[PDB]
């Protein structure tokens, strides 16, 4: 249901980023940063995903 | 030629206290005028220092007080002694003005850089453009991160930030951040004004605040000491001191009032990062901040040199064209 | 699969393929950059020097160490380092051979992180290891038990070993070594009126370290003798044509391996720092340390530090013990050899860190998998 | 050298002394260098004439802080080198961190050449740049500090306890002309 | 097109196009102006006569040179100069030719200034260039490295040249040749 998870599926094989994952639960309290921007009236920056499918794709 | 100058010294700290006499330019009655009175004009902490270096001891006291010839037999070290033993509690007002100047400069010191850790601390807490390009900086990794366990995330650490020139592209040149800030000069301009909220977090505290603390509390410390025994001196000693030491307890009370605004703000912080507080959440969390604007900064910078380089590359290109 | 063994030094790098005794490229871990600015054509000019060739060119270039101390200053520097020992040296791809690597002990963890994030990323590998130089030493010792000093270019550190089990508190590190050597060699060349201020000028200092240096057997005994008469001075050909004779600065600059108050560091001489790890070691196992006293490393290739340190070391041990120091010729190479050793070795073929533990652990199963 | 980008030609040792009072008269640090050579590119408010001797006048402009900036920037003649405020820094980083506090307040700048007035305010800048905010930064300098090497000889002339001190002509016949290396430092 | 090379040095001008052997036209930078008078009408009679044609008629001319030790002096000369080998001597459009100029080390900026304002400006170019001529006289040397001894009409200068790479502080500039050793020999 939010709309950072809505991400479509990559045909190309991407790199992989690494961060330590927070659970969900503590990224969507009240006091916390992410649970304003998992809501629909925040600025929802849509990344092109053609650029980065273009750029930081795996060589063949 | 009287070479019988009758001093009870060595020669070494005669010649240092020699060395000492000399700067003042002056005979060493206004010197012992000027510990008399208190005047710190001439008295930073160094001259007060190699003063309290070169204290007479008790056999040289005793001496002193034991010379019963004539006075201008003795040289101008043992004179400037008996003027320095005919102020009562001559060391009491040296100790009073030595520590009034190191209290006056620990204050100016530590006071600007408390209130700039405070205004960091409250600009860390309440920032802008912050969640925006955090979120930012969430999708891309979702992106990124679409098949493997780190991904389909709903937030990260602060030290992601500094993580953040880790990863970079094919070419080895352009990073993450560099790539996300050549997106956000196109899209959204303001999260370049991110350093705006984040110049009170600029420059970090760039000292350990246990230091400066620790220091505070010793030098409030040797100030309540030191107003105690001018409580059990003279009423002289107490009209020349006592409200220069209790405008610096009171000034250092309000520096521990500041330092325990820090601490809440350090637990506030901790609270903000959803990290314990049993870890450093305050040095490491300046650190990384400054490190990170400094990296934003310079991606700034780098992004802005390539499009100056493809701009001219362009215009080469164009005039190789046209010739 | 041939293994790569990959030797790393702060001065040097010494790399080739596992199983062999001579190490294949022995090069200098220096970067030479264009000192002044000059564009023009030049038919295709490098913007940087790898070594060999940073030393052809040294009086034009800045010279840059990316290692100091052990510990990897500038990464890019040594992803260079890397891709001139792996593409231009050896001609092998990493990504078709395991390699094994060498590190000091006491290295602070995120050396150790970023060669990891660097060996797996870009220069990727099918498998890895970070191994200790002095276990390498005494792999190329080939006993099991003793002390080992291993002095490299930053790192001078003490570690003892009893039946194949390091103990970590009685492993002592100085960071006192040939580089610093160097740059006392650089203060003391003064008195006599030669100078000497650029980093070109260190590798000819250097090279007068290398080549006429000597520890003493007794200090006020040589002191004596080079105050009293000039037999021990000998001269030296600059490039220029210049030359250069010294006398006491012979003996004078590794003086301060045994007694490091010259360059007014506090801490004590590299013999007392064996006699404190040897002691800070249990009491069964202290014979073993001193019989199998092993040196390794280029800065111990003096020839008299064997007898200055059994000397001292029979000073200061009980004399009832029997005092060997373990000096072999090939002490230089040691550690190469027993990397070779260490690679070579079938039960060590379980301990490779893979590309799926790699890609499982994050980069962190390094720490727990290699001591 | 950079006298000869305007066309004033300076070959003789002559010509070196009347260079030299130039410097002494006119030249002057720069608290930041780009800023004052945009300023310099960008008005003639810093150009200044001289007169020589000859009667001709010259007339310079960013040349008046380009001198002193070769003791912040070494690498302009090519000697390469660090900055005499980097210098400052790692002799202070040479010695003990318990004495670094006392050396970072009592930073005494002597000699003439330390005599163009900018120098004071840019050290103190440059210091605090590279010490961290720890310790008090302060910047010594005197206005007879020309002369204050020969000062502080004559501070060491009349004292009482230089007597013994003196290398007499008895020592230099007993020890030959090597007794100061044992005696001075 | 053809690019042009074009050495203005102190005393004598060589002048040609890239990739040729030998330079196309070489003359010595004299100006030459009529200094008794003239009581035959007509005839061509020029007010300034330059090079060649000033070496021939020298008898009555008095004689200028523009470049005193690499420095310009008489600008309005050195464009006469100029006009005359791009006009006259060599004939050629100089809007369609690419030109390098040689330059003495340690020479006044303003020199090199009023050079590219008249060569963009007055003889309008696709393209110039301004170099260094030791770095020349190397490259005529075929070698990377070496040190060159450049001693013109003007100023004798030595400079050291390593791996292609320039030393400015090694750079050493004096105003004593061939034209100084003509009036020492006066
Ligand atoms: N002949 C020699 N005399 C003295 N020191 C030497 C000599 N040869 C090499 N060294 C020292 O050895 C160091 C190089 O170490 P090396 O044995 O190549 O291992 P690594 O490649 O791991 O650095 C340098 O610091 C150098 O000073
Ligand atoms: N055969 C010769 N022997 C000695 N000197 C000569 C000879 N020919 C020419 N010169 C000197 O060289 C000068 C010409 O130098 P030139 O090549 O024109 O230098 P530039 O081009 O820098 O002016 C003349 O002034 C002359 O004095
Ligand atoms: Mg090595
Ligand atoms: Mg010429």
């Amino acid at each position: 249901v939010p709309s950072h998870r809505r991400v479509n599926p990559p045909t190309l094989r991407m790199k992989k980023l690494n961060w330590q994952k927070l659970p969900s639960n503590v990224a969507r309290e009240h006091n916390s940063m992410w649970a304003s921007l998992s809501s629909p009236d925040a600025e929802a920056v849509e990344p092109d995903f053609s650029s980065i499918e273009r750029l930081f794709s795996f060589p063949a | 030629k009287e070479p019988k100058e009758i001093t009870f010294l060595d020669a070494k700290k005669s010649l240092n206290l020699n060395i000492f006499l000399k700067q003042f330019k002056c005979s060493n009655e206004e010197v012992a005028a000027m510990i008399r009175a208190g005047d710190t004009t001439k008295f930073d902490v160094e001259v007060l220092k190699q003063l309290l270096k070169l204290l007479p001891e008790k056999h040289e006291i005793e001496n002193l007080r034991a010379f019963t010839e004539e006075r201008a037999k003795l040289a101008s070290a043992d004179h400037f002694y008996l003027l320095l033993l005919a102020i009562p509690c001559y060391q009491l007002r040296i100790e009073c003005m030595l520590l009034c100047e190191g209290a006056a400069a620990v204050l100016d010191m530590v006071r600007p850089k408390a209130q700039l850790v405070l205004a960091a601390c409250e600009s860390l807490l309440t920032s802008r453009q912050l969640p925006i390009f955090c979120q930012l900086i969430l999708r891309i990794g979702n992106f990124l991160n679409y098949g493997s366990h780190t991904g389909d995330a709903d937030g990260f650490k602060i030290s992601t930030l500094l993580k953040l020139t880790e990863t970079k592209s094919q070419q080895n040149r352009v990073t993450l951040l560099h790539h996300v800030l050549e997106e956000a000069e196109k899209s959204h301009p303001d999260l370049l004004q991110l350093p705006r909220d984040l110049e009170q977090p600029s420059q970090a505290a760039g000292i350990n605040l246990e230091i400066i603390r620790s220091e505070a509390s010793s030098n409030l410390k040797k100030l309540l000491e030191t107003e105690r025994k001018v409580s059990a001196s003279v009423a002289e000693v107490q009209e020349q001191y006592t409200e220069r030491l209790q405008a610096s307890i009171s000034a250092f009370r309000a520096l521990d009032e500041l330092f325990e605004a820090i601490e809440q703000k350090q637990r506030e912080l901790a609270d903000y990062l959803c990290e314990d507080a049993q870890q450093l959440s305050l040095e490491d969390t300046f650190s990384t901040m400054k490190a990170f604007r400094d990296l934003f900064l310079r991606a700034l910078k780098e992004n802005k040199d390539r499009k100056e380089q493809a701009a001219k590359a362009e215009r080469r290109k164009q005039q190789l064209a046209e010739e | 699969t041939t293994a790569l063994v990959c030797d790393n030094g702060s001065g040097l790098v010494k790399a080739g393929f596992a199983g062999d005794d001579a190490p294949r490229a022995v090069f200098p871990s220096i970067v030479g950059r264009p000192r002044h600015q000059g564009v023009m054509v030049g038919m295709g000019q490098k913007d940087s020097y790898v070594g060999d060739e940073a030393q052809s060119k040294r009086g034009i270039l800045t010279l840059k160490y990316p290692i100091e101390h052990g510990i990897i200053t500038n990464w890019d520097d040594m992803e260079k380092i890397w891709h001139h020992t792996f593409y231009n040296e050896l001609r092998v791809a990493p990504e078709e051979h395991p390699t094994l690597l060498t590190e000091a002990p006491l290295n602070p963890k995120a050396n150790r992180e970023k060669m990891t994030q660097i060996m797996f990323e870009t220069f990727n590998v099918p498998a890895m290891y970070v191994a200790i130089q002095a276990v390498l030493s005494l792999y190329a010792s080939g006993r099991t038990t003793g002390i080992v000093l291993d002095s490299g270019d930053g790192v001078t550190h003490n570690v003892p070993i009893y039946e194949g089990y390091a103990l970590p508190h009685a492993i002592m590190r100085l960071d006192l070594a040939g580089r610093d050597l160097t740059d006392y060699l650089m203060k003391i060349l003064t008195e006599r009126g030669y100078s000497f201020v650029t980093t070109a000028e260190r590798e000819i200092v250097r090279d007068i370290k290398e080549k006429l240096c000597y520890v003493a057997l007794d200090f006020e005994n040589e002191m004596a003798t080079a105050a009293s008469s000039s037999s021990l001075e000998k001269s030296y050909e600059l490039p220029d044509g210049q030359v250069i004779t010294i006398g006491n600065e012979r003996f004078r600059c590794p003086e301060t391996l045994f007694q490091p108050s010259f360059i007014g560091m506090e801490s004590a001489g590299i013999h007392e720092t064996t006699y404190n790890s040897i002691m800070k070691c249990d009491i069964d196992i202290r014979k073993d340390l001193y019989a199998n006293n092993v040196m390794s490393g280029g800065t111990t290739m003096y020839p008299g530090i064997a007898d200055r340190m059994q000397k001292e070391i029979t000073a200061l041990a009980p004399s009832t013990m029997k005092i060997k120091i373990i000096a072999p010729p090939e002490r230089k190479y040691s550690v190469w050899i027993g990397g070779s050793i260490l690679a070579s070795l079938s039960t060590f073929q379980q301990m490779w860190i893979t590309k799926q533990e790699y890609d499982e652990a994050g980069p962190s199963i390094v720490h727990r998998k290699c001591f």
